[PDB]
């Protein structure tokens, strides 16, 4: 079917520029237009710019004053937003959407998954997983066990976490991220099933942070303290 | 900065004629059709005439067709609405938009979903 | 004017009908471009939900309909799910700024959803963050509706205020709530006080759980 899938979340310092790509599938390319719309938080969407598919040719909303370029490769069946000189309100989702013609002005049938750019001076920062439990690591007590990692320290959002035994994936509950007083973000993954015993490795945290192309495992929770 | 700035609107007589132009500037391309819509008090802007500016191909409604002629002038870069034995039910605020989508134009000339750059309109009453 | 306005809430019970009002100016609806309707679940991309101010896509139930009036449009919900949970905007063109415009977004709240209890557990400092010279007690609340909760903690039989981080409540994909609060503490704190707890109030109850440092041995 219709299909538009962009390109990851980026984050950029600000005065730089961000290219998000958005490539098109199950359907004629060049017999479309693209638009792209943004999403700040707390805010409305606001359209950015059009770009016909086909010739090439470019409208940009006079909000953004040169600052947002459009280019498409139809080899490639993919539009390309450059947005230049960013300032914190660029921080926002980026969609793209396909205009489908309607005499009564075009519509945007098919939405891409959109494209998070973060604007911040902040430092680019890998997180900190630490092991936590509760019921400690061998209950003497019959108490159930609760695993959980302590995800610290990383900026900016955000991270992915999932759980493994062994090899199979494993039910989690996700929580919100809060920005720490230092600037800096936390968070934190439980593992859904309490547990009572466990071969050392059997469970693991598996928490990735593409912003700083980091992959951290925790895999062992040690004798409790 | 696409402007469209219409002028030659006033007021005539039934069976009077008047010259509508449309003075484009701030394309950064020239593949655009140019309508006219016109807008009567209590209604919405319906496509009177439209032009594709690299065709030539002009369209028409048919309550205009044979008293309106729509022309283009690419190195001036006006269109011009010539509008002849003009009756009181043509009275309304006249628009001048462009098409950026030529896909648009040639499946629907005469369309508001055709057109994303307008002008701000200029008003013509026709009495009686 | 040339911006489309929506309320920026409405909620409704189960079976029940709601309504979003999306006015615009003589600009956009007045010169005759119709209205578009956009449907944004929690962690989604928008959907084309009505167009041409009635019309219905493939894929649109009959709940939703739609009518415009030249300066005011409505999206009427009737029959209201829990799926139907979500922010919806409407859209479209205005002459005047001669490019295309949204409403502001209408979050819609189904209210009488059941409730539930939070599902409270309290973490001691991992021996890992300790040898880093830092100590951070986790209280992890999920599984919980409506989503406020208040969060309280105490050293010994103490209250603490500071170096506590507690996170807006907020949906996850499986419909409930979850929340966490953080009490950061120097390792010193952490050994000296004979116990640390989190109180967690939701709905005319509270649960409270409590750490130990010797409670593991
Ligand atoms: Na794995």
């Amino acid at each position: 079917q219709v299909q538009l899938v962009q390109s990851g979340a980026e984050v950029r310092n600000p005065g730089a520029s961000v290219k998000v790509s958005c490539k098109a599938s199950g359907y004629t390319f060049t017999s479309y237009a693209i638009h792209w719309v943004r999403q700040a938080p707390g805010h409305r969407l606001e359209w950015v710019g059009r770009i016909n598919t086909d010739n090439g040719n470019t409208k940009y909303s006079q909000k953004f004053h040169g600052r947002v370029a459009l280019s498409r490769d139809t080899s490639a069946s993919t539009t390309y937003m450059d947005l230049s000189s960013l300032n914190s309100e660029d921080t926002a989702v980026y969609y793209c959407a396909r205009a489908f013609y309607y005499s009564s002005g075009v519509m945007f049938d098919s939405w891409g998954q959109g494209a998070l750019v973060t604007v911040s001076s902040a430092p680019t920062k890998a997180p900190d997983v630490f092991p936590i439990i509760s019921g400690c690591r061998h209950p003497k007590d019959n108490s159930p066990v609760v695993l959980a990692c302590l995800i610290t320290g990383y900026h900016p959002t955000s991270v992915t976490v999932t759980w493994y035994m062994g090899t199979q994936s494993q039910p989690q509950r996700t929580f919100p991220e809060i920005q720490r007083r230092d600037s800096y973000y936390m968070t934190s993954s439980q593992l859904s099933t309490p547990l009572q015993q466990w071969r050392q490795g059997e469970y693991k945290c598996v928490v990735q942070h593409t912003a700083s192309k980091s992959k951290k495992e925790i895999f062992r929770w040690p004798e409790s303290p | 900065q696409v402007q469209l700035q219409e002028s030659g609107g006033g007021l005539v007589q039934a069976g009077g004629s008047l010259r509508l132009s449309c003075a484009a500037s701030g394309f950064t391309f020239d593949d655009y059709a140019i309508g006219w819509f016109r807008q009567a008090p209590g209604k919405e802007r319906e496509g009177v005439s439209g032009i594709r500016r690299s065709d030539g191909s002009t369209h028409y409604a048919d309550s205009v067709k044979g008293r309106f002629t729509i022309s283009t002038d690419n190195a001036k870069n006006t269109v011009y609405l010539q509008m002849n034995n003009l009756k009181p039910e043509d009275t309304a605020v006249y628009y001048c938009a462009a098409a950026g989508t030529p896909s648009y134009y040639y499946t629907e000339p005469l369309s508001l979903g055709t057109y994303d750059y307008w002008g701000q309109g200029t008003q013509v009453t026709v009495s009686s | 004017q040339s911006a489309l306005t929506q309320p920026p809430s409405v909620s409704g019970a189960p079976g029940q009908r709601v309504s979003i009002s999306c006015t615009g100016g003589s600009s956009n609806f007045g010169a005759g471009y119709d209205v578009h309707w956009y449907q944004q679940l929690p962690a989604t991309a928008p959907k084309l939900l009505i167009y041409g101010n009635n019309n219905r896509p493939s894929g649109v139930p009959d709940r939703f309909s739609g009518s415009k009036s030249g300066t005011s449009a409505s999206l009427a919900i009737t029959g209201l799910q829990a799926e139907d949970e979500g922010d919806y905007f409407c859209q479209s063109f205005d002459t005047s700024l001669s490019g295309w415009i949204f409403g502001g977004g209408t979050k819609l709240t189904v209210l009488g959803q059941p409730k539930a209890a939070p599902s409270v557990t309290l973490f001691p400092p991992s021996s890992e963050e300790l040898q880093a010279n830092k100590a951070t007690l986790v209280c992890l609340i999920s599984d919980f509706y409506p989503g406020a909760v208040t969060v309280a903690w105490k050293a010994d039989s103490s209250p603490v205020k500071a170096g506590v981080e507690t996170t807006t409540p907020s949906k996850q994909s499986n419909n409930k709530y979850a929340a966490s609060s953080y009490l950061s503490l120097t390792p010193e704190q952490w050994k000296s006080h004979r116990s640390y707890s989190c109180q967690v109030t939701h709905e005319g109850s509270t649960v409270e759980k409590t750490v130990a440092p010797t409670e593991c041995s």
